[PDB]
């Protein structure tokens, strides 16, 4: 099984630097040209570079975009590929995948695997932790059946928050909306449906984690909101 | 270097439909030898990494569904969807690989369903908010469609549309329905010096609104 795993990202300041790495397993890492692409939020896919396989020579070669100021690496003893980037601005605010470019012209092409991306964020603003909220029911029941909970994650910087339910036990009846940027501080919510007869006789926790504050909040929903 | 692009910019149809969608490139990525041109496509669903859909122009990835073609040479392409599925929801990109890679803008495919009612709930401020002064009131509209939809606040009776701002998910993968949130917020001092809140969801699946409230007093 091919995987790739980014890491690296975080919040930078205008004109700071930062590197990026790509853990790969599972394919013979040297036969391989590997290349780094971005993607805005909201925006379209930006492909960035790539470093050539071992019969190529392990050349590099960069998008017009950031040819001088990013640079590409890769360490074939340890299987893993770099991204340097230098003099950062707003504009470079992106999530960055590594993925696994050709092996050779003749074979096939295409990028056929892509790691889940990290973010980088360019600001002058500052990491701040979210305070999360859990949402239970006011005190009125109604026409009962199914229960929908949820926690408010505010205040915090930059983005993403990453929130789940019972660790992603709670999959599918889960809505986590987009965060919303207010003065320099995002907010989000996410909502969770459950049958009544499981919350709150059975345990219902939403998982928070904010990356870039090295930051992870369990909230379970306690009854008796209001 | 060449310009890729991708027309139209977002396109919508019923499940079960077939679709169309073009990319042109600024020059030919035919190569004269091999005969071939160096185009793919990838999908990327939302929220999540692309997927390598198509290579060479119009060969399909193994594991790919026989749903996806693609088509062309040169400089013009097309990627055809027979009978699109709700899970279809997604950008899809095209990507020259005749001379480094370069992507297009995407052609962003929506999905078209019956119309859904939402279901609302209300949320008062949690405890642990009113320790830091503030006082949001949550209410969420789950699973409808079109997405368009009105909320309206209430406290007291009276209009509320200060501090109030609505957030939509993208459209689900699997029911290709809408849940949107919309968040009051006011200040421990202000919440506390009324009693009813109310967030009234007007929606095309009727005429008359979705009303939920709760007192506050009652709490
Ligand atoms: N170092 C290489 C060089 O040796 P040389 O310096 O002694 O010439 O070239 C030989 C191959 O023989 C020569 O072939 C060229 C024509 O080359 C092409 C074609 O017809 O266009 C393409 C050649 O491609 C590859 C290779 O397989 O050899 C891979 C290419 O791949 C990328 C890239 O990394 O650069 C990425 C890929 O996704 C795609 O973007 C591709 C691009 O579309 C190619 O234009 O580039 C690249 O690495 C090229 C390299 O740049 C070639 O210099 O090599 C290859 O398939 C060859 C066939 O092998 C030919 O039979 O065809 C001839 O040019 P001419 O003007 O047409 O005459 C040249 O005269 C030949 N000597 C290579 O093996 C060696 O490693
Ligand atoms: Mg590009
Ligand atoms: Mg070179
Ligand atoms: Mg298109």
């Amino acid at each position: 099984e091919v995987i790739l795993v980014e890491s690296g990202g975080g919040l930078v300041q205008p004109g700071g630097s930062l590197r990026l790495s790509c853990s790969t397993s599972g394919f013979t890492f040297t036969d391989y040209y590997m290349s780094w692409v971005r993607q805005p939020p909201g925006k379209a896919l930006e492909w960035l570079g790539f470093i050539r396989n071992k019969p190529k020579g392990y050349t590099t070669e960069y998008s017009a975009s950031v040819k001088g100021r990013f640079t590409i690496s890769r360490d074939n003893s340890q299987s893993i590929l770099y991204l340097q980037m230098n003099t950062l601005r707003a504009e470079d605010s992106a999530t960055y995948y590594c993925v696994r470019d050709i092996y050779s012209f003749g074979s096939r092409d295409g990028m056929d695997y892509w790691g889940q991306g990290t973010s980088v964020t360019v600001s002058s603003a500052k990491t701040t932790p979210p305070s999360v909220y859990p949402l239970a029911p006011g005190s009125a029941a109604q026409t009962n059946s199914m229960v929908t909970l949820g926690c408010l994650v505010k205040g915090y910087f930059p983005e993403p928050v990453t929130v789940t339910w019972n660790s992603g036990s709670l999959s599918s009846g889960v809505h986590t909306f987009p965060a919303v940027l207010q003065s320099d501080l995002y907010t989000l919510s996410s909502s969770v449906t459950v049958p009544s007869s499981t919350w709150p006789s059975e345990t219902v926790t939403c998982n928070v984690a904010h990356p870039a504050s090295s930051t992870k909040v369990d909230k379970k929903i306690v009854p008796r909101d209001c | 270097d060449i310009v890729m692009s991708q027309f139209p910019s977002s396109l919508a149809v019923s499940a079960g439909e077939k679709v169309t969608m073009s990319c042109k490139s600024s020059q030919s990525l035919l190569n004269s030898r091999t005969r071939k041109s160096y185009l793919a496509w990838y999908q990327q669903k939302p929220g999540q990494f692309p997927k390598l859909l198509i290579y060479w122009a119009a060969t399909r990835e193994s594991g790919v569904p026989d749903r996806f073609t693609g088509s062309g040479s040169g400089t013009d392409f097309t990627l055809t969807i027979s009978s699109v599925q709700a899970e279809d929801l997604a950008v899809y990109y095209c990507k020259q690989s005749y001379n480094l890679r370069t992507f297009g803008g995407g052609t962003k495919l929506e999905i078209k369903r019956a119309d859904a009612a939402p279901t609302v709930s209300i949320f008062p401020p949690s405890s642990e908010q009113l320790t830091s002064g503030g006082a949001s009131v949550v209410c969420f509209l789950n699973n409808f469609y079109p997405k368009d939809i009105n909320v309206k606040w209430k406290i007291d009776g009276s209009e509320r549309q200060n501090g109030v701002l609505n957030s939509w998910t993208d459209q689900d993968s699997k029911d290709s329905t809408y849940s949107m949130s919309s968040t009051l917020t006011l200040t421990k001092d202000e919440y506390e010096r009324h009693n009813s809140y109310t967030c009234e969801a007007t929606h095309k699946t009727s005429t008359s609104p979705i009303v939920k409230s709760f007192n506050r007093n009652e709490c």
